[PDB]
């Protein structure tokens, strides 16, 4: 009972340090740049032939194929370039969350309420793709599981936990704990040697992949954490929530830098994604739109309208081309 | 000494395309608007279209009474009469549509596919095109002007058309319609007061019959007459003009019943000029 | 118990930091840099782009 | 270009696809889904025989499929996965009647669930189940519902019960007064876009099938209605 | 940021009265629900009574309908629990707990040893 006073001491001096870091703000540091304009970007693509709500999409290294899954339990391998079914794979169980595309294209995972990442091997030699591994050991549900390389995948489950996993022995190799909710989503440096995490607790954790420790805690929001992102130079993340706002954190100065938010949106935000050069932020929100926003200025870009139902996940391009949005209504579509 | 006929066939043919095109562009801008239930407005919507694009047109022909040759003139007339009949056979098939989906609501996806849907289109323009063209091959009556009164045989509408392609599908429609409005006021008694509801219920499904047989009885009452009882007065030139606009009429009233009814289709409407006249 | 959050607290705490003004000014510098090369942001002739 | 065979294998891969792909949504939109909640200790695992996310089942009755599920091995926490049940045909509810401990966290959970945003368009069947258990609990006569419901001092039967040959008035009574606890929720809200559906279960019953399926009949007709604007 | 902390509480003797208060900080108050759970030793957690945002809908478990009072203050963001002719049966530990949305009408609070907006909670209790 004694250690609450020393937590409250701790927490205090670290709020203490920050206010002293909090030299001045971005808003005003930034306040003479020219306003980025009108974003106007308009539908390229369209992807049919999901048969129920879209819950994850994930590009190819390649900036032409990509994944996505749906409830009726299929993973569908696209060309956007040419619209065409490169793969469908059917999947033991209809509820899955989650799906990835190795850097090297030879592997997709995906996962959900089986409290299983499972690996498909898209380069079999007898020519038919078939699931190669499968990974148990995480007690709740499966909310990401993100590739690493052709070894290893990194995976957040909803029993409040973190794993790293080896592929080849299908054995857990680090454990990362301290999330107090359910961990909704993780993004990766571009380094890969550290991952940012979100949760449903309103916190988001800074992790070291080869020491398996939190480095650095972040607390700026008032409910549940849906998406994360990491910014291209790997200095700062991104994360949406259900209090309709998305914040900016530095990792080097370890705090909250700006909120995008409009008094007129009152709906969670389901997916962030950063532009290739880290000027607009794109967010999904629960009202079937998805807005842009100025990220170094908090102003509405522009607005990417014609979705029907809920837009669940969103993606942009390693080439930076092309920002892909599926949603509820089983339908994707590429955005120039 | 002037007729008033062109001009309100013009109107009704702009009416309704300028209006039929709608329900097509908003099946086409919406998503969960694309299903097996719309498949059959959207293929009412376009004989509609069809109908009031060329039959109209051809019926001013064929009143105008213009010279031309026996066998002529009846390719106008039967070309008519299978525009018209597409619309009475798409209603029939919206009418069965909704009975299956209402008597057998578990397996009622299972039953009606795409495939069946496209099918039975094709089925129903097949009957109107062999109905409408059947005159030409072994019952025509030129044993010249193209009026019409003249050309088709006034024994075959009688005993032919009316008798099984208004009659049959009207009483079909009406069955259908009570068992539907059966199942609603059985389901509404369930504690779903009761009579403003039923009545409500009731108004609603007896919008569809009642228009029908207002736009489709008075011009086929009056072929009978005339076929039964040649020895009295014939009809007057204008009542037959405002039959037949009345019949042409569904054409236009046909989207307000079947398309405007549903709440999404109200709601992609408003979205359609609330953006693209704005 | 709470032995463990204590010492996470105690090692978080115990970090070096940066100034928001530099965090920002390093920030800004990064997106300045790297504008040209982003086909959302500048859009891109019909002829470099795949439609996709 | 020489490259058309690239084309040519991919609009056939394509092709291939889309043909399996027919086949797999005449499946797909053929089956009824549902999802089966409750507490432990409730005999949501036993409701029905199953003599023809997590725990699955399938029966057919008069050749119509169904697809029960169970998330049966999450953690107590469900304000997520619970999102991912929004298009099921209905939802079949499994409360114990004769746990009036736990009576109080069946109506608030049946309360978060009827009102939550992603649900407000799902029906619920309303199982009511261990009958005889809370029969004889009524007839020992040890414990009184007023200690947990106040309100039960001053609740008569209603007129259009129907008990069963020999059932106790008493029983009766608590009976109806616990479905009308749940009823009071089910009409507060909801606009007429779902409706829930009461029944009196045993442990030792087997007609539950033929419930299910007349419940789900009713509530796909009733969507149709409403879609052509009738109710 | 999140945080909960509950005032009050203590001993008492059976029939007598009291009061807690829950201050709150690092949310916007008045855009969600508040609620009032307590474990008795050996329990598990149970739900006791909840406002509204604007506090027109409040609600209270059977036990202890007609001696609790569930009061709230936007202005001050503190929320409060008027308990009265309190029996023996109430000792517990009386937590204050936030609803996880905003702007929404249902919660599942009732966790074990999970919620992450629930406070520390603050013990009562009643004896000789
Ligand atoms: N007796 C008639 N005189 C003129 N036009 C007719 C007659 N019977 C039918 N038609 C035309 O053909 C359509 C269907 O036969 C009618 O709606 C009308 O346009």
């Amino acid at each position: 009972d004694q250690l609450r006073q020393e937590a409250e001491q701790l927490k205090n001096q670290i709020r203490d340090a920050r206010k002293a870091c909090a030299d001045a703000t971005l808003s005003q540091i930034t306040n003479n740049i020219d306003p980025v304009g009108r974003i106007q970007m308009r539908t390229r693509r369209t992807l049919r032939g999901h048969l129920a709500k879209i819950y994850a999409m994930h590009w190819g290294t390649d900036s032409r194929l990509l994944v996505s899954a749906s409830q009726d339990g299929k993973l569908i391998i696209w060309d956007s370039y040419t619209t065409n079914k490169v793969h469908a794979i059917p999947l033991r169980s209809s509820w899955v969350m989650t799906c990835a595309y190795a850097p090297s294209g030879n592997y997709v995972a995906c996962g959900g309420l089986d409290n299983i990442c499972s690996i498909y091997n898209l380069k079999t030699r007898e020519g038919n793709v078939r699931v190669s591994r499968e990974l148990a050991g995480h007690t709740g549900y499966l909310s990401c599981c993100r590739f690493l390389d052709d070894n290893q995948i990194v995976t957040s489950s909803g029993d409040t936990t973190c794993a790293l996993w080896d592929i080849e022995t299908g054995q857990q190799t680090t454990t990362f704990t301290g999330h107090t909710g359910d961990v909704m989503s993780l993004s990766l440096a571009p380094d890969t040697r550290l991952f940012v995490s979100g949760a449903c607790d309103a916190s988001a954790k800074l992790w070291d992949v080869r020491e398996g420790m939190c480095r650095q805690t972040f607390t700026g929001h008032e409910s549940d954490i849906n998406a994360i992102c990491f910014f291209p130079n790997g200095n700062a993340f991104a994360t949406g929530s259900d209090d309709a706002t998305c914040r900016l954190f530095d990792l080097r100065a370890d705090q909250e830098l700006m909120t995008y938010s409009h008094d007129n949106i009152i709906c969670g935000i389901t997916s962030v994604s950063f532009s290739k050069s880290g000027r607009l932020l794109l967010a999904g929100y629960d009202d079937f739109n998805c807005n842009v926003w100025d990220a170094l200025k908090a102003d509405r870009a522009g607005v990417l309208a014609g979705h029907d139902n809920r837009v669940s996940c969103l993606g942009v391009t390693d080439d930076g081309m092309a920002v892909a949005t599926g949603s509820w209504d089983s339908f994707l579509k590429i955005w120039n | 000494g002037s007729s008033v006929y062109i001009t309100v066939e013009l109107a009704i043919a702009v009416l309704a395309i300028l209006g039929n095109v709608l329900v097509c562009w908003a099946v086409w801008l919406n998503s969960n608007l694309q299903n097996v239930t719309n498949y059959f407005v959207v293929s009412l919507a376009a004989a509609d279209i069809a109908v009031g694009v060329l039959a109209i047109p051809f019926a001013i022909t064929i009143s105008t009474g213009f010279c031309a040759a026996c066998h002529g003139c009846l390719f106008i007339a039967c070309f008519v009469l299978v525009l018209t009949q597409s619309s009475i056979f798409s209603l029939l098939a919206i009418a069965i549509d909704r009975y299956i989906a209402i008597r057998i609501p578990l397996r009622y996806n299972g039953l009606v596919t795409g495939t069946r849907a496209k099918g039975i289109i094709a089925i129903c323009w097949v009957l109107s095109f062999a109905i409408g063209l059947t005159p030409m091959l072994g019952w025509n009556n030129c044993g010249v002007a193209c009026l019409f009164e003249d050309v088709v045989p006034m024994n075959y509408m009688v005993y032919f058309n009316f008798f099984a392609c208004v009659l049959v599908p009207l009483l079909l429609m009406l069955g259908v319609y009570l068992r539907i409005f059966l199942a609603a006021r059985r389901q509404l008694k369930q504690m779903e007061s009761t009579l403003q509801k039923e009545c409500h219920a009731a108004k609603s499904l007896a919008i569809i019959v009642g228009l029908f047989a207002l736009c489709w009885l008075p011009l086929h009452i009056i072929n009978c007459f005339t076929f039964f009882c040649p020895d009295c007065s014939h009809a007057p030139l204008w009542l037959m003009y405002l039959a037949i606009v009345l019949s042409h009429t569904n054409s236009v009233v046909n989207p307000f019943i079947y398309a405007y009814a549903i709440r999404e289709f109200r709601q992609t409407f408003r979205k359609i000029i609330r953006s693209h006249v704005l | 118990q709470a032995r463990k959050l204590v010492e996470q607290l105690k090692m978080e705490a115990n970090i070096d930091r940066i100034k928001v003004s530099k965090a920002a000014a390093d920030l800004m510098a990064y997106c300045e840099a790297h504008a040209k090369e982003d086909p959302l942001l500048t859009p891109v002739p019909a002829s470099e782009n795949p439609f996709r | 270009e020489d490259q058309r065979n690239e084309e040519k294998a991919q609009r056939e891969a394509n092709k291939k696809i889309e043909k399996q792909l027919q086949k797999d949504k005449q499946v797909y939109r053929a089956t009824h889904r549902l999802l089966l909640l409750g507490a432990d200790n409730s005999g949501k695992s036993t409701i029905v025989k199953q003599m023809r996310g997590i725990f699955e089942t399938k029966f057919q009755v008069d050749k119509v499929n169904f697809h029960m599920f169970d998330v049966g091995g999450q953690r107590d926490e469900r304000r997520k996965w619970i999102q991912c049940f929004n298009d099921v045909t209905a939802i079949i509810f499994v409360v114990d009647s004769s746990d009036y401990n736990r009576l109080q966290e069946a109506l608030n959970l049946f309360k978060s669930i009827w009102n939550n945003r992603w649900l407000r368009t799902i029906s619920v069947i309303l199982f009511l189940n261990k009958q005889d258990l809370l029969a004889e609990k009524v007839l020992a006569g040890k414990s009184k519902i007023e200690d947990y419901f106040p309100e039960f001092a001053r609740y008569t039967t209603p007129e259009d019960a129907t008990p069963e040959p020999g059932e106790d008035p008493r029983v009766t009574r608590a009976k109806y007064f616990i479905r009308d606890e749940f009823l009071r929720i089910s009409t507060a809200s909801g606009d007429g876009r779902h409706y829930c559906y009461p029944h009196f279960t045993c442990a030792v019953d087997t007609e539950n099938a033929r419930r299910i399926f007349n419940d789900c009949r009713d509530i796909i007709q009733r969507m149709h209605l409403r879609q052509y604007e009738l109710l | 940021q999140v945080q909960l902390q509950e005032s009050g509480g203590g001993l008492v003797q059976p029939g007598g009265s009291l009061r807690l208060s829950c201050a709150a900080s690092g949310f916007t108050f008045s855009n969600y629900k508040m609620n009032w759970v307590r474990q008795a030793p050996g329990k598990g957690l149970e739900w006791v009574s909840d406002i509204s945002q604007s506090g027109a809908s409040i609600s209270y478990t059977g036990s202890v309908k007609g001696r609790f009072t569930i009061s709230r203050d936007n202005a001050k963001n503190t929320l409060y629990l008027q308990m009265n002719s309190l029996k023996p049966e109430d000792t517990a530990v009386y937590y204050c707990a936030r609803c996880p949305a905003p702007f929404t009408r249902d919660c599942f609070d009732v966790t074990s040893t999970t919620y992450a907006y629930r406070g520390q909670g603050t013990q009562v209790t009643v004896s000789s």
